[PDB]
């Protein structure tokens, strides 16, 4: 059901991130996968989401640099960012995608939200 | 033979309704007693199949009941054709059927 | 993509609804969400269709669609409710994500 | 088949592609006479359901709208259930019984109704 | 409002008609089958859950069931040997294993009586003096194989036809039946050789981390256990008596085959298995019985049935039918190299077919073959005991029932339709 | 469906006798077949059965060694062989079809629907 | 299917109605023989009228649309006289030795050209 | 059957003549299976182009605009040069070389993208 | 077979044609009691393989 996230916390100008999430029931094959974050002040921000099979897309901002990982053993899954900017200090937020079958995917909120992990990019 | 401990005869009036029974022990890993009956010079046949299941050409008037080591066939309304010997079929890795108990009618 | 504005903020006394609006082009055709985001805390959603709540959210929380305006109502508002209130659409042509700018509302 | 562990949700993101179109012909004596038998029989199962996707007006689409509201009696689960709870084997399971009477409805209110 | 979809990934048992696939004279050829997948890979169903049976399965049943009928059309227009059933004058040529039988064709080819003579074994001669019958002489038609026509146990695969798939069980120690967590589907079995035997399962697969014994229930004496080993045993036969072959015109066009001498002297057909290899085989099993049966003691002892192709154990090496003697090997009680004598013979009635037997022309003998023991058909058979036994099962070799060969290879799959269409609420028009 | 016994034989000690039974109106090889003895005075004895495919077979213990039980496919005939016989073993003897199909979980059990009518077979010096 | 007797105009009224289709089944070696050759053509049957209606530029709708005219050589009889003085089947006969002329008509105007047509439009 | 010896832009109107179901017609134990195959292979090809025009995004089109613009290395030549110069078989033996190419295109293309 | 609903009924070809088979079709049936006393038993010969 929870979702945890966690990664260095901080990173280095021109340092590559990457967020660990590990999901604490249901099997990450059951729904669909997604990261956001949130620049402190700002609004959300779409980073892109995958699933157990290939199916994954990408916010164009991040879309060169971004790929999120999935560990089927362990009911993990990874965001990977190789950007080199500290415009990229945000809480990042693991979160699961439900969706409804309709007309335009109907994608869900994203109600398992997670708890949102703040990572610094500073020298 | 073995835990099929019929009782050696039962009897009653015509219209009584009577129980015969065995109750032997080794039902639980078969779970099921099946009953037979017959006529003297005749084969036997077959009354209830499984525990309590009554075949086409069978009365309603036999109906068996089992429970832990409960083994029974009770007869409603006795008819004096019903006249027989009456016998458990268990299994405990291998067929056994009870001694048997004669039925006489009153 | 796909456009979604919210007003920066509005402002209700206590127990009075707060109408909290977002528009888009054709916004009343897509599926319009709604979340409520305390600060430092995660959001959590308040509303995924027109007029239908999750559980664990109270019976403050309505809201609708209509035209190109998408409204989140919050009867009888709380000073618990003092948030950020935001809309979120799937932008199918894309196939991604789109949020509103957000929305502050104050409780007097 | 696929992700058929998926909620119907997640499933159905990836209808598009799950419908690969693994028919005879375009994937290419008694023994002759089963070997025929087969062939035709697949044939009549993929124009069956293409005829009746025909006759719902939902040819062409993966995906279909229809001209009936969902009868509740059919189910007491919300959207949210039967979505991203439930996966389509589940669920299929729970309506198998109205299926007949759904495909009436299809057919009545997208053709006879309009 | 209730949406209709087409490709949702549901499916439900049924049944069809599986095709063969074989890598590409023999009778498992391509007017029957098809070549095969060079990558047949397998997709994980991962988080489902499907129930399997091995009992009852249907894809055991088709086996079964083009097996006779490739068995049938591939005899069909071989040369009949009615005309041979008449009384034979035999003699001799261990001891009478042998024997040579003089015999009067009284129509053969051009009306003229032609006395003639064959060398048979004594296990398909009937008395009726030094007068004989042909053992299967009346009540069937025994018709000898073409010697064009071969019988080898190529692997076969079984394939679905478009709309069906087939769903496998990866999971370990699964014991012939229930839910089943790894599955997979997949296009096709893997190959499985049409191998037919009696007692011993021979060339089979083996069983990934220990030997895995399966029942329908083990209470229930009346039903055959298969026992899986994780280790195969290799055993090498022969038949060491090298002949010529005679060929004798009996019919108008046609000819039979029979044996017309033999080359040097005769000794008895036989089987070399390891000592070692075999008890430990045992001591294996008899761990998993004692775990299943609760510490009684597990015994093994020969066949008590009827059936010669039964109490002897039986197989088919390279065109000769053998019935090698196994009281041997199933001879101990297990608690806290081995030849093994054999049997030949001409006339098989194959697949208990009533009305129908097959000759088997030699193959001028000096013949070995290695093979796979790769598991056993065997029935437990004690019972009514518990005050009057000590406790110890016995179990005894069993089989005949070819069905048994092939359901211990497709224990693990099960065929399902695939049904594309559904329809869910949602909330649009 | 019918099932019909030989008729009743008389023996001495020491002898052997050859019981048939001969099946009518179900396929043979479908049902398993039980032989069963009754005894005066002691009531109902199984002794033992064939699987009649294969010929599969089961004994009681205290006939192993003296009885053999076999088929023929062709006729859908049954047979009982016993040796060694004591007067011990006057009883009737009886055939009926086990179970129910071959292909059932407990099919080798709790029918014996169409028993035969029973040949008597008696040993006296 | 009783409107058999009603006029062409009346009968059409209910196409919808009665385009029942027959096409689903129920209860889903010589005979065996007989049986599968009806099963086939069954089924070649309906791909042949789908295959007409498509060439011709038909959506499956049941009444289409034209882009050939109706001339005297096949009939001159007005449309009340047609339409409400006639049943369909007297109208099949009537005009039954035209059908090969009409059908290659339909088709090279209302889809040949037609397509035509509009590759121009994509090619503007 | 036709013109077949045409330039393509003439039998830009044969093209459409021929696409008569010409994979089924009317006639009227071994010679009955063995035509009684042959029909059922046919069906099978008929409904295998239906089924491969339905993937690319073309229902009831003889002339169906594509998503993919033409890849000159299939033999480019020019417009003229094929419509107005080319038959429908010699084109196709130059662009066979690409048959697989171009269909996993017209696929991906025009409905999976 | 069937009956007539209302009177029987007749039926040819041609009536003048005397080569024609007139079908005459009831509207009542007539029952019929048929029977072979005659009490046998089976023998039975092997008369080929
Ligand atoms: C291989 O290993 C698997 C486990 O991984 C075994 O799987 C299950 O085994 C049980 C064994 O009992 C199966 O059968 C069960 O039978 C019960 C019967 O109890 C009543 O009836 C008997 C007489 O028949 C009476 O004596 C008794 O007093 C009762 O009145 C049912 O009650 C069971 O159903 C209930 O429990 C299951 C969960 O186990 C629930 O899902 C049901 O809804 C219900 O509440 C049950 O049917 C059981 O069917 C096996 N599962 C499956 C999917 O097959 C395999 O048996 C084992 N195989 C071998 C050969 O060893
Ligand atoms: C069951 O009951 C039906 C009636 O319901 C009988 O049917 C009639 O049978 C007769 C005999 O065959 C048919 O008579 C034929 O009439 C033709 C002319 O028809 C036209 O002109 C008349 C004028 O009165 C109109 O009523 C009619 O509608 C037509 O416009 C003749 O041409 C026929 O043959 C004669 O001419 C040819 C010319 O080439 C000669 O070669 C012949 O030898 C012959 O001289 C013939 O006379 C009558 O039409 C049928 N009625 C109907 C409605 O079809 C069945 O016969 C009866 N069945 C039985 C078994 O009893
Ligand atoms: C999808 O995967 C999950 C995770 O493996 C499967 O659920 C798991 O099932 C096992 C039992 O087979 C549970 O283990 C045991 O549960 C009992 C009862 O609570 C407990 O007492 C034991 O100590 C042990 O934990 C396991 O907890 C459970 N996990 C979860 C998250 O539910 C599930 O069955 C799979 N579904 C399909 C369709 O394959
Ligand atoms: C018949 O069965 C026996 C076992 O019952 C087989 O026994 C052994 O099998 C192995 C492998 O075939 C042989 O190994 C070889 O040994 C020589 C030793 O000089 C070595 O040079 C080779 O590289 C190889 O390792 C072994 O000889 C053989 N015999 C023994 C020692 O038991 C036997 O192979 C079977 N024969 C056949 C093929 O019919
Ligand atoms: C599976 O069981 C068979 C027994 O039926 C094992 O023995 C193989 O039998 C075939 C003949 O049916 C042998 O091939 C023949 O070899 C002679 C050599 O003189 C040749 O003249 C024949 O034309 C034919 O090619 C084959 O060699 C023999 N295999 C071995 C190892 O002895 C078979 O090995 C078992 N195992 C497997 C994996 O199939
Ligand atoms: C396979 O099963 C048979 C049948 O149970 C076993 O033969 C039996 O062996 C026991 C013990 O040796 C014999 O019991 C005793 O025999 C003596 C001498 O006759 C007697 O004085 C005692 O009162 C008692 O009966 C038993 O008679 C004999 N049964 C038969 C029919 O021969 C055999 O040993 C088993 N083999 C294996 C490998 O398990
Ligand atoms: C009994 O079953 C075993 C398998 O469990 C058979 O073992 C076979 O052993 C030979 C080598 O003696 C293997 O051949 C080699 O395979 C490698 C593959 O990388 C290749 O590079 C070598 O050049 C060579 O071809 C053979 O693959 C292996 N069989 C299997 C299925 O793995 C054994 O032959 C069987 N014995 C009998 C009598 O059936
Ligand atoms: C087989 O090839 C011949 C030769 O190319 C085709 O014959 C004629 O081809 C020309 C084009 O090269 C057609 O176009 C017209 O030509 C006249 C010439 O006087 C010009 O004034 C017009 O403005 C126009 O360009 C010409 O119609 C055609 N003639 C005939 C009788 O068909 C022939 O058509 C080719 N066969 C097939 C089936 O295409
Ligand atoms: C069976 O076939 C015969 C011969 O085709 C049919 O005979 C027709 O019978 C009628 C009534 O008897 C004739 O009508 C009248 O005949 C007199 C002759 O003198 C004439 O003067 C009248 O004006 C009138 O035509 C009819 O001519 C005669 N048929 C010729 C060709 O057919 C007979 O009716 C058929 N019966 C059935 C049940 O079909
Ligand atoms: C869904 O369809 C079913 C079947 O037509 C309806 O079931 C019953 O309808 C009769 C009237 O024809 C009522 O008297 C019963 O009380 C209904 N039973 C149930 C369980 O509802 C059903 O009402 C329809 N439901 C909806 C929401 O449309
Ligand atoms: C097949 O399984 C048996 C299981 O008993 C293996 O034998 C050994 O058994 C002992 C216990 O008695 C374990 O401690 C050993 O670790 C087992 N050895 C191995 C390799 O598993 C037997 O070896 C297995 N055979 C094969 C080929 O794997
Ligand atoms: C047409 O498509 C082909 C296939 O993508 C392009 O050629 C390929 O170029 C790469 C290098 O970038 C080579 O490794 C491939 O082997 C080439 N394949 C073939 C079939 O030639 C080609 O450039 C495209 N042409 C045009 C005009 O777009
Ligand atoms: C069956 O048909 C016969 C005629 O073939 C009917 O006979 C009727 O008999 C009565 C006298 O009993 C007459 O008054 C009627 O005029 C006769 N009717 C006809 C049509 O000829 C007989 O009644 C019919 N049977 C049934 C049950 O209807
Ligand atoms: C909904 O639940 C009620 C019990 O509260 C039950 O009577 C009714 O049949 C259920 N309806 C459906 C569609 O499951
Ligand atoms: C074979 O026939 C000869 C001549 O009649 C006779 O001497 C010989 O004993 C017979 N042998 C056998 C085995 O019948
Ligand atoms: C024994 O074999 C010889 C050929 O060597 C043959 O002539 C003779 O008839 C045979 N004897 C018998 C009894 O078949
Ligand atoms: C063939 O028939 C003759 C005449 O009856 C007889 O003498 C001879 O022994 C027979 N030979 C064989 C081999 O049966
Ligand atoms: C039985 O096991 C022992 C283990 O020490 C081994 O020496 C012996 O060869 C094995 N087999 C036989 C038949 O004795
Ligand atoms: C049990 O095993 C021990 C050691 O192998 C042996 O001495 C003893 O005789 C066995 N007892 C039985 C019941 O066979
Ligand atoms: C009807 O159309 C055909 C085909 O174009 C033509 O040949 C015929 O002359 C036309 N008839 C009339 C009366 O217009
Ligand atoms: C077609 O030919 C038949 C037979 O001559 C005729 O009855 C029908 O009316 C004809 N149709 C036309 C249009 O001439
Ligand atoms: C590819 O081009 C070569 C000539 O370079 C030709 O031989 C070959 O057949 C072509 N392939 C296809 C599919 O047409």
């Amino acid at each position: 059901v929870q979702l945890l996230e966690s990664g260095p916390g901080l990173v280095k100008p021109s340092e590559t991130l990457s967020l660990t999430c590990t999901v604490s029931g249901v099997p990450i094959s059951r729904h669909y996968w997604n990261w956001i974050r949130q620049s402190p002040g700002k609004g959300l921000e779409w980073i892109g989401y995958i699933f157990f099979n290939g199916n994954a897309n990408y916010n164009p901002s991040l879309k060169s640099r971004v790929t999120i990982s999935v560990d089927m053993s362990k009911n993990q899954f990874s965001l990977t960012l190789r950007s080199v900017t500290a415009a990229d200090t945000a809480v990042y937020y693991c979160v699961r995608e439900k969706s409804i079958a309709e007309e335009d995917n109907m994608v869900r909120w994203f109600d398992p939200w997670g708890q949102g992990t703040l990572v610094t990019v500073s020298s | 033979s073995y835990e099929l401990t019929q009782p050696a005869s039962v009897s009653g009036s015509p219209g009584q309704s009577i129980t015969i029974s065995c109750t032997g022990s080794s039902i639980g890993s078969y779970d099921l007693v099946s009953w037979y009956q017959q006529y003297p010079g005749k084969a036997p046949k077959v009354i209830i199949f499984e525990v309590s299941k009554r075949p086409s050409g069978v009365s309603h008037r036999f109906s068996g009941s089992k429970s832990g080591n409960t083994a029974a066939l009770t007869i409603s309304g006795l008819q004096v054709e019903d006249e027989a010997i009456y016998h458990c079929y268990s299994y405990d890795d291998m067929i056994i059927f009870g001694g048997g108990t004669r039925l006489t009618v009153l | 993509s796909y456009e979604l504005t919210q007003p920066p903020s509005v402002s209700v006394a206590p127990g009075k609804t707060a109408r909290i609006t977002c528009g888009g082009n054709n916004l009343g055709t897509k599926s319009v969400h709604w979340y409520q985001q305390k600060p430092g805390q995660a959001p959590v959603n308040v509303i995924y269709y027109d007029s239908d709540r999750p559980s664990g959210i109270p019976e403050r929380f309505s809201g609708s669609k209509s035209g190109n305006t998408a409204t989140l109502t919050i009867s009888r508002v709380e000073a618990g409710d003092e948030a950020d209130y935001y809309c979120q659409v799937w932008d199918s042509s894309r196939d991604q994500c789109v949020f509103g700018i957000g929305t502050k509302v104050t409780v007097l | 088949l696929g992700a058929a562990g998926s909620t119907m949700g997640a499933a159905s993101m990836t209808l598009t592609v799950q419908a690969r179109q693994l028919l005879s012909g375009i994937v290419q004596t008694v023994w002759g006479i089963k070997q025929l038998q087969a062939r035709v029989l697949a044939v009549e199962r993929y124009l069956r359901d293409q005829q009746l996707l025909g006759i719902w007006g939902c040819s062409g689409k993966l995906i279909c709208c229809t001209a009936v509201p969902w009868n509740n009696s059919w189910s007491n689960r919300s959207l949210d259930m039967i979505w991203n709870n439930m996966t389509w084997i589940e669920w299929e399971r729970e309506i198998d019984n109205y299926t007949g009477l759904i495909y009436n409805l299809l057919e009545e209110s997208q053709n006879q109704q309009e | 409002w209730v949406t209709v979809y087409y490709g949702v990934p549901v499916w439900k048992e049924a049944t069809t008609t599986l095709f063969c696939a074989s890598d590409a004279r023999n009778v498992w050829a391509t007017h029957c089958c098809v070549p095969t997948d060079p990558n047949p890979q397998e997709v994980v169903l991962e988080n489902v859950t499907e129930n399997f049976n091995m009992w009852k399965n249907d894809m055991v049943e088709q086996m079964h069931e083009d097996i006779i009928s490739l068995w049938d059309q591939s005899l069909k227009p071989c040369v009949k040997l009615t005309p041979l059933c008449v009384t034979l004058n035999c003699t001799d040529y261990e001891r009478g294993e042998i024997k040579n039988c003089s015999f009067n064709i009284t129509t053969s080819i051009r009306d003229k009586v032609q006395k003639e003579y064959a060398l048979f074994y004594k296990l398909d001669i009937v008395p009726i003096n030094n007068s004989y019958r042909l053992i299967n002489c009346n009540t069937s038609v025994i018709k000898q194989a073409c010697p064009k026509v071969s019988f080898e146990p190529i692997p076969i695969h079984y394939c679905a036809p478009a709309g069906f798939a087939i769903l496998k069980c990866n999971d370990k120690k699964f014991n012939g039946t229930g839910p089943c967590t790894n599955v997979s589907t997949v296009q096709c079995t893997h190959g499985i050789r049409p191998v037919v035997s009696t007692q011993l399962l021979l060339n089979g697969s083996l069983a990934e981390k220990e030997v895995v014994i399966r029942s329908q229930n083990f209470t229930n004496n009346a039903k055959v256990i298969i026992v899986q080993l994780n280790e195969s045993v290799v055993i090498n036969c022969t038949r060491p008596n090298n002949n010529t072959r005679k060929s004798i015109h009996i019919a108008p066009g046609r000819w039979f085959y029979t044996t017309g001498a033999i080359i040097g002297d005769i000794r008895q057909a036989h089987c070399n298995i390891s000592r070692v290899k075999w008890n430990n085989t045992l001591k294996q099993i008899a761990t998993k019985l004692r775990e299943q049966f609760k510490n009684k003691t597990i015994a093994f002892n020969q066949s008590s049935g009827g059936d010669p192709e039964i109490v002897m154990h039986s197989f088919n090496c390279g065109g000769e039918f053998f019935y090698c003697n196994t009281t041997q090997l199933f001879n101990s009680t297990w608690n806290d190299h081995i030849t093994l004598p054999c049997r030949i013979k001409q006339i098989i009635n194959m697949w208990q077919k009533v009305g129908k037997a097959m000759y088997a022309p030699p193959i001028r003998g000096q013949i070995r073959c290695s093979s796979n023991i790769t598991g056993l058909l065997l029935t437990r058979d004690g019972g009514s005991n518990e005050n009057k036994t000590s406790e110890t099962e016995t179990f005894r070799p069993a089989g005949g029932d070819m069905r048994d060969n092939w359901r211990s290879e497709l224990y693990k799959y099960k065929v399902v339709k695939i049904e594309p269409l559904g329809v869910a609420p949602t909330k649009c028009k | 469906v019918q099932l019909l016994e030989s008729g009743a034989e008389v023996k001495k000690p020491g002898a052997s006798v050859r019981v048939s039974c001969e099946a009518s109106g179900y396929t043979f090889t479908k049902y398993f077949i039980h032989w069963v003895r009754q005894a005066p005075g002691h009531g109902l004895e199984w002794i033992g059965w064939i699987n009649t495919l294969t010929s599969g077979v089961n004994y009681a213990r205290n006939f192993q060694g003296r009885l053999t039980l076999t088929r023929d496919l062709s006729t859908e005939t049954v047979y009982m062989d016993l040796r060694n016989l004591k007067s011990d073993d006057t009883a009737v003897y009886y055939c009926a079809r086990g179970g129910r199909g071959y292909d059932e979980p407990w099919g080798a059990y709790t029918w014996l629907d169409p028993w035969g009518q029973g040949s008597l077979v008696t040993v006296s010096s």
